[PDB]
């Protein structure tokens, strides 16, 4: 045998020892999953809800922009629908983490908007389209409106994108916890603590509380080190929640006023161009519920021992090798800590 | 049995321009569309005899 220390005879062979080792692995994985399930489901629920809520906000804003174009500028439709759809599609793609340039969104929006304004509102009556697109930026026809919208929407969209990425990475690391493979020495120690008593013919004897403590603090020396970074993650997320619904909903007034602004100097513009050519409640409840799990990594060995059958009294218990009267006495973890450091820096820089 | 003369070709929406789908068969008395598993409302259909 290679695990069960044979003091007397033994009722189990080497293959039964391998079976006990695999059952020890499975029991440890089940205990970790039971410890992490509530928090995993909490973060999954909140990620899904916030994603749907942000999509609802974007859809409502696209609908109102299209409706206000239909009502105030029928001469700009159906082209207005095209550039509004492209703008809000790129908005959603940026929110969901795709490489989209916010300044490029606004600039393409105004680049598409100006030629139809010129042809249908200012000078009624396809090849000259690019000359108008160039004149849009070269003559600064929209004034400071494009940069105002650019900063206004970049500020909110970046914080929302990083909020979603933080939720997803919390989901990722909490999923990773219950799949943590341990050392072979820890496998043998868990087999001794949980099952090797059966090899000595004992039926209901439980391991000592102190033996469970030394074993758990033995193989969770790395996992406990995650607690600092997990606490900093929670606190940085709290720093971030303390933005994007109000901004996207005022966009229509700003666009209407920008169109008025361009129409205001039509006299000179036409001649020059003719010559030249409940959310905040949800994130608050989420942070208040997330603060209840700040001790998750520090209380984890305590959980494994308090939910495994152990003799807390340290009397008439199994010490891994014999029944005693009184008890005598990286790589994946490194990746978890790396990702936590990354997300914590990213959080802190936002707020 | 009905033989289709003009079978519907996969359409593509460009710049939010709604493009209708064509269907022509003979001999036919009733022609209906089944978009994504379910029948299309009678009002949406425009028949030509
Ligand atoms: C869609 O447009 C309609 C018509 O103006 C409006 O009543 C509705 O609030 C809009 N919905 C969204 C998702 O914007």
């Amino acid at each position: 045998l290679q695990v069960c220390l044979p003091k007397g005879p033994t009722c189990c062979s080497r293959k039964m020892e391998e079976k006990y080792q695999l059952t020890a692995r499975l029991n440890m994985e089940q205990l970790l999953q039971s410890a992490s399930m509530e928090l995993k489901f909490l973060i999954i629920q909140n990620a899904a809800v916030f994603q749907e809520a942000f999509e609802i906000v974007v859809r409502h804003a696209k609908n109102y922009t299209n409706a206000m174009f239909k009502n105030n500028y029928p001469s700009l439709t159906p082209q207005a629908f095209e550039f509004v759809g492209e703008f809000f599609t790129d908005v959603s793609l940026y929110i969901l983490g795709s490489d989209i340039n916010v300044d490029d969104m606004v600039n393409e929006l105004f680049d598409s908007l100006f030629p139809v304004i010129y042809t249908q509102m200012m000078n009624p009556g396809l090849d000259i389209n690019e000359c108008l697109r160039g004149a849009r930026r070269d003559l600064k026809v929209f004034g400071s409106f494009p940069k105002l919208i650019m900063t206004q929407v970049s500020k909110s969209l970046q914080v929302t994108r990083i909020f979603l990425q933080a939720l997803n990475l919390g989901i990722e690391v909490i999923n990773t916890t219950d799949h943590l493979k341990f050392s072979k020495d820890c496998g043998r120690m868990l087999t001794r603590m949980w099952y090797c008593s059966y090899c000595q013919g004992l039926m209901m004897v439980k391991p000592c509380g102190g033996y469970c403590n030394v074993v758990m603090q033995g193989c969770m020396a790395g996992v406990v080190e995650i607690d600092k970074y997990w606490r900093e993650y929670i606190l940085s997320l709290e720093e971030l929640v303390n933005d994007m619904e109000n901004v996207l909903l005022g966009l229509f007034s700003t666009i209407h006023d920008s169109i008025q602004y361009v129409q205001k100097n039509g006299g000179k513009l036409t001649t020059t161009i003719g010559k030249l050519c409940t959310l905040s409640s949800r994130r608050r409840e989420l942070i208040q519920k997330l603060k209840s799990f700040i001790n998750f990594y520090s209380a984890l060995p305590g959980y494994i021992c308090s939910h495994s059958p152990v003799a807390e009294n340290d009397t008439l218990c199994w010490n891994g090798q014999e029944l005693v009267e009184r008890y005598s006495q990286e790589p994946v973890v490194s990746q978890i800590i790396d990702k936590l450091k990354h997300i914590n820096q990213l959080l802190r820089t936002m707020s | 049995l009905p033989h289709f003369i003009e079978e519907p070709e996969d359409a593509y929406i460009i710049k939010s321009n709604p493009i209708a789908l064509r269907c022509k068969a003979r001999p036919a008395m009733q022609i209906f569309f089944k978009c994504n598993g379910e029948w299309v409302h009678q009002n949406e259909h425009v028949s030509e005899e």
